């Protein structure tokens, strides 16, 4: 996939994005300024200038002219260099100069020693530099995503893939004869829990990324899904429906110990942590329609917490617990909604068609989330804020079940 | 086609035009004790996957309790619901709906 913005730019903060200066004959190995502009534009907050109008292009922050970019009305600029190391590695340096009230000053700088294939990796670290020196708000440029890929034909027509949050670097985690479900990101971000139907029925795993290996986390008679990991790498919570309905279990993953939490004749599923790896928000159909409600995995009644159109459900809390994103429907529509936990204000964010899914950036400023477009399944962008929106259209298959990884704590 | 119990929107009971259909499963079932059925029960695509799970397996559930009321075993009837993840027909009107939400029974 890759992102394709469809509308939020033009109301960005401008900034000026040089092409970075390279210490070498011909092109850069990568275009270290194109991936900064890119991403400070994929963020939903910045108007990178065009390259056709750059009124000069400085290679240090000493060549920079504070005056040819305040007549523009552009505050900073971002310049940097590349340059060879003679083990075959590359220093990628930024430096991001004030061009406003303090000309000429540096505001932040660094140089990251990389190998060849992690030269988009050393873009989006000055990125993510950039982004949080200006904005306040921590990058989320060096995150990954999650999707399921569902090719027509083929033995194997299901795919789990991940990719960076751009879309680069695309690999397959798993591929299968039957539905995939629901992948979920450990905090660490080394592996992805996820439900397959391979087996003939449902089965939740969890699979380690660096090397393929697969634990079974559960495969009960009837369905064994929705796996949400604690923030604080404790545990998994997930859905069982061997009792007659669906209903929330937890497991302690050192121990492999389960605990059930919910013992309703309702259907409980969709958990989602908030940040104390203690309460739950979760979808409940306890109410009649699906509605979001919250609960203490150690005791108390499930809480009622969403009001809004006639139903909502498939929620994801925020990484500060401040809010949460969720489906909201009526009557026959369903959209991306966000909700403040504390005051229960919502916002609708989306309108585009059949919304599922939603999954915030760890920053808590973009939801990536799924919709059908035409006879498929797509994968949608939105921020928080509802102003900014794109999509991640890929060349072949549906693409559903976006999940968005925690920050960090051939390839390129 | 005697092997597909149809239901109407957010419904999962046994409409009497599959009662025949069923008995005759449930006939085959008593009559061969060795064999065991397996429910497959689905959604439309109208909400989420892993609530819609659940939709499939009422209906799913409600073939399992109209068969075991006709005789049949529990241990030869198994469900598994795959919600919305396998359509029998692709759209977004209810020409697609109504063919999706079914329950499929299969001797494998």
């Amino acid at each position: 996939v890759r992102i394709v913005i469809d509308s939020g730019v033009d109301s960005g903060r401008p900034i000026g994005v040089v092409p970075f200066q390279w210490a070498g004959p011909g092109a850069a190995p990568e275009d270290i300024g194109g991936i900064v502009a890119a991403d400070l534009r994929n963020s939903g907050k910045f108007n990178p200038l065009d390259r056709a109008r750059l009124p000069q292009q400085p290679g240090s922050a000493q060549e920079v002219q504070p005056a040819a970019w305040s007549a523009l009305g552009i505050d900073a600029v971002v310049v940097g260099q590349v340059t060879p190391n003679p083990d075959g590695s590359y220093n990628v340096a930024y430096q991001l100069v004030d061009t406003g009230g303090a000309p000429g000053t540096v505001l932040a700088q660094n140089s990251y020693k990389v190998n060849k294939q992690w030269l988009r990796y050393a873009g989006h670290t000055a990125s993510d530099e950039v982004f949080e020196k200006l904005t306040g708000i921590k990058g989320a440029f060096r995150t990954r995503i999650a999707y399921v890929v569902q090719t027509n034909g083929g033995q194997f027509p299901y795919e789990l893939r991940v990719s960076d949050y751009d879309g680069y670097n695309q690999f397959v985690v798993h591929r299968s004869p039957q539905p995939l479900m629901s992948p979920a990101w450990s905090p660490d971000g080394s592996k992805l829990a996820y439900v397959t139907f391979e087996s003939g029925r449902s089965a939740l795993v969890i699979q380690t990324l660096a090397n393929g290996a697969v634990r079974q986390v559960a495969s009960f008679p009837r369905h064994n899904g929705a796996p949400a990991f604690s923030p604080d790498g404790s545990k998994l919570a997930f859905a069982l429906s061997k009792t007659g309905s669906l209903n929330l279990y937890v497991m302690d993953l050192a121990s492999g110990q389960i605990r059930q939490v919910t013992d309703g004749r309702s259907n409980n599923t969709e958990p989602t942590w908030f940040p104390d790896s203690q309460n739950l928000a979760f979808t409940s159909d306890q109410a009649g329609r699906p509605q979001v409600y919250k609960v203490n995995i150690n005791g108390g009644a499930p809480q009622r917490i969403t009001w809004e159109g006639s139903q909502n459900q498939d929620a994801d809390v925020s990484s500060d617990g401040k809010f949460m994103v969720m489906v909201s429907s009526n009557g026959g529509q369903q959209h991306i909604a966000k909700q403040d936990l504390a005051t229960g204000g919502v916002q609708v964010l989306s309108s585009t068609f059949l919304d599922e899914t939603p999954s915030l950036a760890p920053n808590g400023t973009m939801v990536i989330y799924s919709s059908s477009q035409g006879m498929g399944s797509v994968l949608n962008l939105v921020s928080t804020d509802g102003r900014f929106k794109a999509r991640l259209p890929a060349t072949d298959g549906q693409v559903k079940f976006p999940a968005w990884s925690p920050y960090l704590h051939h390839h390129h | 086609q005697n092997n597909i119990v149809y239901f109407d929107l957010d419904k999962y009971d046994i409409r009497s035009d599959f009662a025949q259909m069923l008995d005759a499963h449930a006939n085959f079932l008593r009559s061969n004790p060795s064999y065991k059925v397996t429910v497959e029960g689905h959604a439309d695509e109208r909400g989420t996957p892993e609530y819609n799970i659940s939709l499939g397996e009422r209906r799913a559930n409600a073939v399992k309790m109209y068969l075991q009321g006709k005789g049949v075993s529990a241990d030869q009837i198994s469900i598994v619901s795959y919600g919305k993840e396998k359509p029998a027909v692709l759209g977004h009107d209810e020409a697609a709906y109504s063919k999706n939400r079914r329950a499929v029974l299969v001797y494998l």
